[PDB]
């Protein structure tokens, strides 16, 4: 990932406020409580302690590495999906995938199965697992 | 052959007679013609569907009630025996063929069948039979004929006794190739008022023939009796002699007959003023419906002219050596029955005006009589009161017994004409009989005629296990394991041997009591429970009731023994005997002169009967009846078939066969490891491993014994759709690996789509990430 | 009795029919013989029964240990030699040329024996490429090679 490191910057920084060089425990609480519903203490506590050393940007996107690095590809996925689409036609009826990751391989627990398909683009009972896909692991937007 | 008369009477092909492939033409069943030729058109299993080749239509025939056709290769052949199949729908065919042609014989094999024509044939003619005459059965086409030559001819150079035995139904031909077959082996080997030795034997027709004959509605002249002439030939050859021996007259008929029926022919002749000049000898008023007794049922046969028969009777008599006398006296005792029939009379005599011309005829006296028949006699010695009844069927069996023991003189007469001294070397029997009857209620009546047939039964099959064993040794194999015809017996001893239904009703005829249950239970609890054949009636169409059940060979026969004892014996007034036994009449005295019940008589007249026969080679006609309405050319679909299955159409018990050929085209699948027609099989059953008694291995077939081939049959049927199963699990295990790769590589996507989302939810719910999008702008 | 690897033939396929409704360690009955066919074996439907089967998706879960003795089964059990086959197709071939019409040959499949859904019987002939000829017969010999041929010669 080379240019996805001009957001991470750009991220650290609108982050770190008081801009101390390093994303602080008040770091947070502020740039969270500038937009949405900030997290509580141990919340904050628990996501420093994800990090050896204070925060400066190495250590910050070293956390997300870690965080992104074994994930498939659009490719890797979008395909793994095309499997089931016999005919070809970027679709899979929405039940059969419903219940392929159900009731099937290692099945899906309930709640499991339920955020999943919160907001998955469903259509005409079609599910476009491209979008999907090109939704949970990168491409389209920001 | 070139041709005289051999025509529209023999075989008759080259004005006549000029595609085919037994795959798909067949014969199926139907309602209307019995079988129908058919082309097979598609498969299904047990569902061959075809087209009817006659209409050009289509239906669904079962694999199994479809039945092979024979190549146009054997059409309207001469011995069926030679047909390629000689299953039951083609011989139906080959028979009906040749009868809408008017070859009316033909030899299936052994046999000598004859559907009657209902229609008058030329061929019996001397120019035909000379034709026929020493010939072997070969060299000249079927008919009746050459069926009595190869008798005389073994007889003569074979010195040994044949017989003849025609069997059919009822107004089949029996009564009539029997005939022609004295007639003609009359024709051949003659010897050289009263007539020739050779007329008279022939003229012993149309009397015992005009006594014994009447109307069923089956037949207008229905033998009522059974019949066997002999004829012996002398040291040359030559007719020495005949003896006949009549079997069991019905009786029963001289005084009733069934609606549609008539009785005994002379009766109707003898009111046809034949020979007027007799009206006033028997005091008959030339009418035959005015006479009770004849006057039931129908007055006239369709083209049965009585005037004549009747004249033509009568000139039988004058050659059978019968005198003015004798003759007369016949007529006499037979026209007074019509008077005993008139007497008229609770009540005692009503007038006495007719009662005289009996009292006339017979010779004796009208008060006598008349007297007897109402206050007759008997250790104690009485006299007895007899009412309205007790007189009418008094009279009743007055009749029937007179014309019954007339009949007898008739018989025993014309054996005397015929029984010429010259020396006897063997003979040459016929025998016309009627066979195995079971109507919807059947009594001693029916046991009798039937009881007869269970003899002859078994003479047709000692004689059939005979030639049996001649195709047990030339495709050479002895296979005695004989244990039967116990079976045949069973229903034999148990009417015949002493402890059996037979000796009873003649021993408890003798004990005084005679009465119904006095024996209609002395059998009981002699035979009842303790026997196979005999059993409680069973449970079925318009039956009327019946005591014990018969298992005859054609089948188990409901009895009644309603009044046997008096059926069996002869329950005259004894009182009235003696007044006709004193008479001056030289028939009646003799009629009734100075043991015999109806069977320790026929128990004789049959042992007899038989003990002749097993001294014979017998020679088997088949007679078939081809419709009810009795017109000649035509074909009743069923009614043909029945008898086919009730003769020879080839059985009882035996081992079947089949040519090691087809038992390989059709069992080899039960032992399936062979690839020479005869190995092929010789194999599949040493490897079924077949119990070695079961069979033998004759040169052209195999010889199964019991079901042996039925449980083939079973074990094939569970084989074929084992293997179909098999088949069937390789197309579905071919199924389930071609649909395995894909097994395998989904199973790579479901993985690879569920832990990435099973990922890619785990980090939209890290903290950081939540605030990182907040922050995404 | 197996080898190891046979053993393992069966360790490895097992170990997707449970996936596939579920990694849990067990497999459903009703697949039971469905897996045996990946191993190259036809067990009829009556043995696979015989042994454990089940007609219903759902009713029993088999785990391996307990799933390779009921293979051991269905082995010993009768598999089908090409003259068999023959031998019974032949006793519907009465032309005898060998030519068993389109229409019966889905009849026998689909109504004798333990038959099959019109469907696989619609897919195996499209799998082995059976043609009807302008008649509308094929050589049942021609088919049941491919049949016994395995679907990947
Ligand atoms: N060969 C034949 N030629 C002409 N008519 C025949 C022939 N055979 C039988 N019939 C006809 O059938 C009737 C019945 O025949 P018959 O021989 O008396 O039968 P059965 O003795 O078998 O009870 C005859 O009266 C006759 O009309
Ligand atoms: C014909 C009856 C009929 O056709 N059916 C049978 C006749 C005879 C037999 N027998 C034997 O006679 C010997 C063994 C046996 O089974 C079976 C059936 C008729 O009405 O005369
Ligand atoms: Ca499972
Ligand atoms: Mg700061
Ligand atoms: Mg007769």
């Amino acid at each position: 990932p080379q240019k996805q490191i001009q957001e991470m910057k750009e991220a650290f920084s609108m982050i770190d406020v008081d801009r101390d060089g390093f994303v602080s425990k008040e770091d947070i609480k502020a740039i969270s409580e500038q937009l949405g519903r900030a997290p509580d203490d141990k919340e904050l506590t628990a996501m420093l302690k994800e990090a050896p050393g204070p925060l400066n940007f190495t250590m910050f996107l070293s956390i997300f590495s870690d965080k992104l690095s074994g994930t498939d590809s659009e490719e890797t996925i979008r395909n793994a999906f095309a499997m089931f689409d016999e005919q070809e036609t970027k679709k899979l009826n929405i039940e059969y995938i419903k219940d392929l990751l159900e009731n099937m391989g290692d099945n899906f627990n309930k709640d499991e199965m339920r955020m999943t398909f919160k907001e998955a683009p469903v259509e005409g009972g079609k599910f476009d697992y491209v979008k999907f896909t090109a939704m949970i692991k990168g491409s389209g937007e920001e | 052959f070139s041709d005289p008369d051999f025509q529209y009477l023999a075989v008759d092909r080259k004005k006549l007679m000029k595609a085919f492939d037994g795959k798909k033409n067949c014969w199926v069943p139907d309602e209307k013609e019995g079988f129908a030729s058919a082309e097979i058109q598609s498969s299904k299993g047990d569902e061959i569907t075809v087209k009817i080749v006659a209409d050009s239509s289509t239906r669904t025939v079962k694999k199994d009630d479809i039945q092979s056709m024979n190549p146009p290769k054997f059409e309207k052949l001469e011995d069926m025996a030679n047909m390629t199949y000689l299953n039951e729908a083609s011989v139906l065919y080959n028979l009906r063929s040749r009868y809408t042609s008017g070859l009316i014989y033909t030899y299936s094999g052994l046999f000598c069948i004859a559907v009657n024509p209902y229609r008058r044939l030329p061929i019996y003619t001397d120019s035909v039979i000379a034709k026929y005459r020493g010939k072997r059965k070969t060299e000249i086409p079927p008919h009746l004929f050459s069926v009595a030559d190869n008798a005389y001819q073994n007889m003569v150079t074979d010195r040994e006794n044949q017989s003849c035995l025609i069997t059919g139904e009822s107004g089949a031909g029996k009564t009539e190739n029997t005939k022609k077959v004295i007639m003609y082996l009359a024709k051949v080997a003659c010897a050289v008022k009263e007539g020739s030795l050779e007329d008279q034997i022939i003229q012993a027709n149309p009397v015992l023939e005009a006594y014994g004959n009447a109307k069923t509605t089956r037949n207008n002249n229905s033998s009522r009796f059974g019949k066997f002439i002999r004829i012996h030939f002398g040291p040359t050859g030559k007719i020495a002699g005949a003896d006949i021996e009549t079997y069991l007259l019905e009786k029963s008929r001289v005084t009733y007959q069934q609606s549609a029926e008539r009785n005994y022919h002379i009766f109707y002749q003898i009111c046809s003023n034949a020979i007027p000049e007799l009206n006033d000898v028997m005091l008959v008023t030339p009418d035959s419906g005015l006479y009770s007794f004849i006057n039931q049922g129908c007055l006239t046969v369709d083209n049965i002219d009585d005037v004549e028969e009747f004249k033509l009777c009568d000139e039988a008599f004058d050659i059978l050596g019968f005198t003015k006398e004798e003759k007369q006296s016949m007529f006499k005792c037979t026209a007074s029955i019509l008077h005993m029939g008139e007497m008229k009379f609770q009540a005692e005599s009503d007038g006495t005006a007719e009662a005289e011309k009996v009292a006339f005829l017979c010779g004796i006296n009208a008060g006598d009589l008349l007297k007897a028949l109402l206050k007759p006699k008997v250790t104690e010695m009485v006299t007895k009161g007899q009412n309205m009844n007790q007189v009418v069927n008094s009279v009743g069996a007055l009749a029937k017994s007179l014309y019954d023991r007339m009949f007898n003189w008739l018989v025993r007469r014309v054996n005397k004409t015929l029984d010429t001294k010259a020396k006897r070397n063997y003979y040459i029997g016929v025998l016309d009989i009627a066979g195995f009857e079971i109507f919807d209620f059947n009594s001693f009546e029916q046991l009798c005629i039937n009881y007869t047939n269970e003899r002859l039964q078994q003479f047709f099959n000692h004689h059939m296990f005979i030639l049996e064993q001649e195709e047990y040794k030339k495709e050479g194999i002895a296979w005695e394991f004989i244990d039967f015809g116990m079976d045949l017996q069973m229903c034999i001893d148990l009417i015949e041997k002493p402890m059996g239904i037979l000796s009873i009703l003649e021993e408890e005829c003798m004990f005084p009591k005679a009465d119904d249950k006095s024996f209609q239970d002395k059998l009981y609890q002699n035979h009842m429970g303790k026997n196979r054949m005999f059993t409680k009636p069973g449970k079925r169409p318009n039956q009327g009731p019946a005591h014990f059940e018969l298992h005859h060979y054609a089948g188990n026969v409901p009895y009644s023994i309603t009044g046997w004892l008096e059926k069996n014996k002869d329950p005259i007034n004894e009182n009235v005997v003696a007044l006709l036994g004193a008479s001056k009449e030289p028939l009646v005295a003799e009629l009734f002169k100075a043991f015999q019940t109806i069977s320790a008589v026929h128990r004789e007249s049959l042992n007899k009967l038989m003990k002749n026969l097993y001294s014979t080679h017998p020679h088997f006609v088949r007679c078939i009846i081809p419709n009810e309405l009795k017109q000649p050319g035509l074909v009743d679909a069923e009614l043909v078939l029945h008898q086919l299955q009730c003769n020879g159409v080839l059985r009882k018990g035996f081992p079947s066969r089949l040519i090691y050929s087809e038992f390989k085209q059709r069992y080899s699948i039960l032992a399936p490891n062979a690839i020479d027609g005869k190995t092929v099989s010789e194999k599949i059953l040493a490897g079924l491993q077949m119990d070695p008694a079961e069979y033998r291995l004759g040169t052209t077939k195999v010889f199964f014994k019991a079901g042996v081939l039925g449980n083939l049959e079973e074990m094939r049927d569970e084989r074929l759709s084992k293997i179909i199963s098999m088949f069937q699990a390789h197309i579905r295990g071919y199924l389930i690996r071609k649909a395995y790769k894909k097994l395998q590589d989904q199973r790579i996507g479901l993985s690879v789509i569920q832990r990435n989302i099973r990922k890619w939810l785990v980090l939209r719910n890290w903290q950081w990430w939540k605030l990182y999008s907040k922050v995404k702008p | 009795k197996l080898s190891q690897d046979e053993i393992d033939d069966l360790k490895d396929v097992f170990e997707l029919f449970d996936f596939w409704d579920g990694r849990d360690g067990a497999v459903d009955a009703f697949k039971l013989g469905d897996v045996c066919r990946c191993l190259g074996i036809n067990p009829r439907n009556e043995d696979v029964f015989a042994v454990g089967g089940t007609h219903k998706m759902g009713e029993k879960s088999l785990p391996f240990e307990e799933f390779l003795p009921a293979y051991e089964g269905l082995m010993d059990c009768e598999q089908g030699t090409f003259a068999d086959y023959m031998e019974a197709f032949k006793t519907f071939d009465r032309e005898g040329q060998g030519f068993i019409s389109g229409a019966e040959l889905r009849h026998v499949l689909t109504a004798l024996g333990e038959r099959l859904s019109d469907e696989d019987v619609d897919e195996i002939i499209k799998l082995t490429d059976l043609q009807e000829d302008l008649e509308g017969n094929v050589k049942y010999e021609d088919f049941v090679k491919k049949v016994m041929a395995g679907p990947y010669p």
